[PDB]
């Protein structure tokens, strides 16, 4: 299972 | 045995050919077993090994939810990176990503990965300890910088701490008659003149899993590193891989030789010698 | 800043002469991941031909396996033909069962 949480650069 | 679960993201732009292209697949150690592509006829999630399979309807909404919302946020990551090494908006580029955790046979934490690539190169990596992260150059700081002020290397630990392993350990069981089986290398030792004094002794290792082996040569017990040709490890399609390793040796002198196999589904390494 | 591919062609079993197979071309090792990759029979691309999903390795370099069914003969040529922005003109492997 992923992570749902992504920040962007 | 130990194992690992890792995340593969690819995001390429092509200016003038559409927005950039998002691509994920996810592995449990070498077996593939989920992908994404932002460019299917209508993404999503889609299973590639049987075990995965019997995840629940919820399961591959929330999956292909979290790689739609990635297919946006590398988007933004594209042109972000544009911007921070001053770049034009001509030129086709790309971000990669590997995240992951390994563990061991008692299935708790070994370590946890999270690292980001631009065009080839490190960009931004988690380090091991789960709470700092190394940065590349002046770019990958400005980022660092942002997620430092985020705390989401907090954010990361908790999942790699948590549902990483978790899901991991309902993988390994639920695919335990193939994620949890070793299979050994086929060995044999083929023989080819190449001229009247020289002949290539090559040693083949077929039909393995997983990937990861040894295959060396030694000469009256001495490495032959320099002379022996090893090519890349390369999948059969049917799970398995395959490699070999090649030594041009003066005709006469094949029983000098010896070839030295290790994979985790032998019990011991093996020693094979041409067998004429 | 680019990496140009490494090319391996091979048969998923062993080879037998009547005996179907499947024909592999593995390319790996390159960067960027914008890659062409034919499967020729007698120097004819041979169609419908099915690869992998783009993958990458632990230095971030891609990897891809292209991939047909084939009942190899003693007469018949097989190669793999790739090209790649690294690459001023498409590079032919010739299959040989010995590698």
């Amino acid at each position: 299972e992923e992570y749902l949480k992504a920040w962007t650069f | 045995g130990s194992h690992s679960m890792r995340y593969f993201y690819t995001a390429m732009s092509r200016p003038g050919r559409g927005e950039p292209r998002f691509i994920t697949v996810g592995y449990v150690d070498d077996t593939l077993f989920v992908r994404f592509d932002s460019d299917a006829t209508s993404p999503r999630k889609e299973p590639r090994a049987p075990w995965i399979e019997q995840e629940g309807p919820e399961y591959w909404d929330r999956e292909t939810q979290i790689s739609k919302t990635n297919t946006q946020t590398y988007r933004e990551n594209l042109r972000t990176a544009l911007r921070y090494y001053n770049q034009s908006e001509a030129g086709s580029h790309i971000i990669q990503r590997m995240y992951g955790c390994d563990v061991g046979p008692d299935g708790r934490l070994l370590r946890g990965y999270d690292q980001d690539a631009y065009d080839g190169k490190d960009y931004i990596a988690l380090n091991e300890d789960l709470s700092s992260w190394t940065a590349a150059d002046t770019a990958a700081q400005i980022t660092q910088r942002k997620w430092e002020a985020a705390r989401v290397a907090e954010q990361d630990r908790a999942y790699l701490e948590g549902l990483c392993v978790e899901s991991l350990r309902r993988y390994l069981e639920n695919g335990k008659e193939t994620l949890q089986r070793a299979d050994p290398p086929k060995t044999h030792v083929t023989h080819h003149p190449i001229s009247d004094h020289e002949v290539t002794l090559r040693c083949w290792a077929l039909g393995f899993y997983p990937a990861e082996i040894t295959l060396t040569w030694q000469r009256d017990g001495e490495d032959q590193t320099q002379d022996t040709e090893l090519v890349e490890t390369r999948p059969a399609g049917d799970r398995t891989f395959q490699k070999w390793a090649a030594v041009v040796v003066p005709s006469g002198e094949e029983q000098r030789y010896t070839c030295h196999v290790q994979h985790e589904g032998l019990p011991k390494p093996l020693t094979l010698r041409w067998e004429p | 800043i680019q990496r140009t591919p490494k090319i391996q062609v091979y048969s998923r079993h062993p080879a037998e002469n009547g005996k179907s197979n499947f024909l592999n071309c593995y390319v790996s090792g390159f960067h960027p991941s914008d890659i062409e990759v034919d499967l020729l029979k007698n120097g004819e691309r041979i169609e419908k031909v099915e690869h992998s999903d783009l993958s990458f390795s632990k230095d971030w370099s891609f990897y891809l396996l292209y991939y047909t069914e084939f009942t190899p003969t003693e007469k018949d040529e097989y190669a793999c033909r790739v090209n790649h922005v690294t690459l001023s003109q498409p590079k032919i492997v010739k299959w040989d069962r010995d590698m």
